[PDB]
RNA sequence: GCCUCUAAGCACAACCUGCGGGAACCCGUACCGCAAACCGACACAGGUGGGCGGGUGCAAGAGCACUCAGGCGCGCGGGAG
RNA sequence: GCGAAUGCCGGCAUGAGUAACGAUAAAGAGGGUGAGAAUCCCUCUCGCCGUAAGCCCAAGGGUUCCUACGCAAUGGUCGUCAGCGUAGGGUUAGGCGGGACCUAAGGUGAAGCCGAAAGGCGUAGCCGAAGGGCAGCCGGUUAAUAUUCCGGCCCUUCCCGC
RNA sequence: GAGCUGGGGCUAGGAGUGAAAAGCUAACCGAGCCCGGAGAUAGCUGGUUCUCCCCGAAAUGACUUUAGGGUCAGCCUCAGG
RNA sequence: GAGCCGGUAGCGGGCGUGGAUCCCUGGAUGUCCGAAUGGGGGAACCCGGCCGGCGGGAACGCCGGUCACCGCGCUUUUGCGCGGGGGGAACCUGGGGAACUGAAACAUCUCAGUACCCAGAGGAGAGGAAAGAGAAAUCGACUCCCUGAGUAGCGGCGAGCGAAAGGGGACCAGCCUAAACCGUCCGGCUUGUCCGGGCGGGGUCGUGGGGCCCUCGGACACCGAAUCCCCAGCCUAGCCGAAGCUGUUGGGAAGCAGCGCCAGAGAGGGUGAAAGCCCCGUAGGCGAAAGGUGGGGGGAUAGGUGAGGGUACCCGAGUACCCCGUGGUUCGUGGAGCCAUGGGGGAAUCUGGGCGGACCACCGCCUAAGGCUAAGUACUCCGGGUGACCGAUAGCGCACCAGU
């Protein structure tokens, strides 16, 4: 639970974007991470991923 | 389908077979052959809806040709 | 379109590779010098140095970026 | 659900809660008699069969999963040593102290 | 590729050249490879295309006897005769 | 309802501890490791190649290649050895090869031509190769790669500017 | 040299190819191979099961593209008169 | 309704009754191949225009989005906007279509119009209001089940093949258009009165249609759809849901004993060894939704046809009919017809024109040479039910990292 449609939906396209960019970035960070062998289990990892997910979701629907 | 008439079909079938009669006019008949062949007409040049020429054969040909039921000359 | 590259291919060589120069990694495979390089470029400070490529039977796509004469961080 | 095998088909393949359907039962006098509608699950009770038969214990873990549960009391120790909670054969299961100190427990079963 | 030119646009901006900066991808590489890794169902004295094939001797020569570089002793060993 | 069909399927005995070790190009010795070594590692005699039992390019096969562990079965004996097991790692190119160029056979194939239907043919254009064409070479460098990685030397095509 | 050859392809299996014996056509083509007619027909060949009671056979005659089959008779068996 | 991150049980970490896992339905992503369709191609790969950010372009410029195959109509203009094709176990009709084997050979025949291949429709197609059947002046769509009937009958009259009307039953059900006659026009020739195509008339069910003159007459007649919610059935999970405990031989009891209850639900299955009452989300029995598909059924939509005589008359087809050569039919050349056609002649518009099995007279039937038509039968990939149906060499061959 968190963030959420509409709300985020008020996060105009421009943003919608930028917001994702980072989006990956972080995630991406997550990766290196793993391989690293340092950190542990990122429920986050997943999530994040998803969140982002939907993210687009809505967005698109929104009508791109 | 490129061996018919256009103005109707007439191709195909054909169960021929010869024998040696000699019946009603005395005694009875006999049998033999067991083949199958063709049987049709011929085609001429015409035209329709921007060139096309047509084809179909005699009969029919004598018709529509004279007239034209989907395209004249 | 979105993400970009992959992650930091890590190994005896590579380790020593990204070290001294260049930098070897897991490259989705898609993207090439072009589409490739970039990614690198945008992501990692230093610009479009150079590069070579490779894949294999495995899954991963091998890629390399010769150094910007600048940074890289031992452990990436 | 009109044949032998369509029981494994709408119980565990379907809603796992259908397996909740399994956690079904009753218990002591109070509560029970009182009715039997509105459960708790990880409540307490005291089996009624198997050597351990007629025993005292409590509801430790809603295992529906494995098809049964565990009862702190009811248990056993390995052979290396250490003790441990045994498997709880859904079957012989008793509950009287209807876990309900939690307002949400008393707002459903007792 | 080199020269001839229509369409056609350049014809102070079309092509040739000169210097200076800028760009250069997609997939293939290991090792086997007169072969136990290739076909013969097997580590089967069977076949499989191109490159000089090192020397000394023999009239010459990828034929021959010994050996250069490199390769190997055959993947079962003893013992009577 | 079964011996029983040179029956089908499965197991299990025969001959039998005899027949075979896949070329009569032979080995033997010292040390070393190991639970255990004719059969592994180092070393020293000795024998066989040598037009090969040479390195190389291909085609085919695709990790079989290296490195650290290990031998249950495959190795027609062993086996600490492996082209066997598990784990990790290895092969990078503006100029090498294939395409981003070209066509003959041939194959496709808008138009065109004929079949009962499926189909047949087939122009131009396209597919089609160690045939045509095209811009480099020598040394170094790891457990493996290399005309690609190092470096020294040699270039080509496109683009913008003048 | 109607020379040997790699690579690329064309023909095809009642039809191909064949300096031609019926050869070769994915290791036995006198007409390939797989699935389908289909479990083809098959006087020939085998094969043809638990006990027990009762009686007791022919290996001739007549006609057959019939003679090592089978029709009709003759010899068996059970039910009633 | 309170546990979970799938089969992985294991390490390391974590979401959750200010309704998690999962059951539903409708979604947004759906990388590359595959009818492939942008172009090429040894599938799953490699190539091109337009827009596109503008993007690292650290003091230097790219993927993403996209887009477009070809045969089909035709608002033709320069052609813009709709359909198709590929599947698919079995079943369907058409197109084409065979030997074995029987006949104790084999040429006729049979297996058969079967097996196969091809095309294509569907969820069902097939077919379908009659130039039908037959003869009691009798019957009426087509289809399918029983029956007719192994009959009438076909035939080296040998092996075999082997109809139909009529009666019983399931279902019902009817409609259109050229069909130049009328008028409307639009386009031609070239102005008249010609052909032409869109609008109505009519647009035939069982003989009518128009055109004329007088009687007309002045509201219940919905189909194959069209429509509205209706019970929309199902769509997976919907959920309650009668009633025993002690004692006991037991490693385990639900067994052996004692008392106790249920009850439209003693169907079975799970429960440590055989329970109606322990679990069962079962039969008892009632339950249940905002989205996906019906009949029933309610209504208007209702599309739509619906009466009288008369007149010289013009109006469902290009080939019926006839000769030869085949078909199907029970018909194998036959005394041999009907319907269907391969070639050649080539009629009629109601006293017309086929028909009732050579033909002919007379009687009796029917009205062709265009089209649509749900329901009654077939078939199981799918889901359920049930078994004098099987148990790991039986069953589908394959009970679970097998068409491998």
């Amino acid at each position: 639970t968190v963030l959420h449609v509409q709300e985020i939906r008020d996060m105009t396209p421009a943003e919608r974007e930028a917001e994702l960019d980072d989006l990956k970035t972080e995630l991406l960070n997550a990766r290196v991470q793993a391989a690293g062998g340092a950190p542990e289990n990122p429920g986050r990892i997943k999530e994040l991923r998803k969140a982002i997910a939907r993210i687009k979701t809505i967005q698109g629907e929104e009508g791109d | 389908m490129q061996k018919d008439l256009h103005p109707k079909a007439v191709p195909c079938k054909i169960i021929y077979q010869g024998q040696v009669v000699m019946e009603t006019m005395s005694t009875r008949p006999e049998i033999h052959v067991d083949v199958w062949s063709g049987v049709h007409p011929f085609w001429t040049g015409e035209e329709r809806f921007l060139d096309t020429e047509g084809r179909v054969d005699k009969f029919n040909k004598r018709f529509g040709d004279s007239y034209r039921r989907g395209s004249k000359k | 379109s979105w993400d970009v590259i992959k992650h930091p291919h890590v190994t005896e060589k590579a380790m020593n590779d990204m070290d001294f120069n260049k930098l070897q990694f897991a490259v989705d495979d898609r993207a090439s010098k072009g589409e490739v390089a970039d990614a690198v470029e945008e992501q990692y400070d230093v610009t479009v140095e150079q590069v070579n490529t490779q894949n294999t039977m495995d899954g991963e796509k091998k890629a390399v970026v010769r150094l910007s004469e600048d940074d890289d961080q031992e452990v990436a | 659900s009109k044949q032998p095998d369509k029981q494994r088909k709408s119980q565990r393949r379907a809603p796992l809660h259908e397996r909740h359907k399994q956690v079904r039962a009753t218990l002591s006098a109070d509560l029970r008699e009182e009715y039997g509608v509105r459960v708790n699950a990880g409540d307490t009770v005291e089996v009624l069969r198997g050597d351990f038969a007629g025993e005292e214990g409590e509801v430790i873990n809603v295992d529906l999963d494995k098809a049964v549960i565990h009862v702190e009391d009811v248990t056993l120790e390995k052979t290396d040593g250490e003790e441990v909670p045994r498997p709880l054969d859904t079957s012989n299961v008793r509950v009287t102290d209807l876990d309900l100190e939690d307002e949400k427990r008393e707002a459903r079963l007792e």
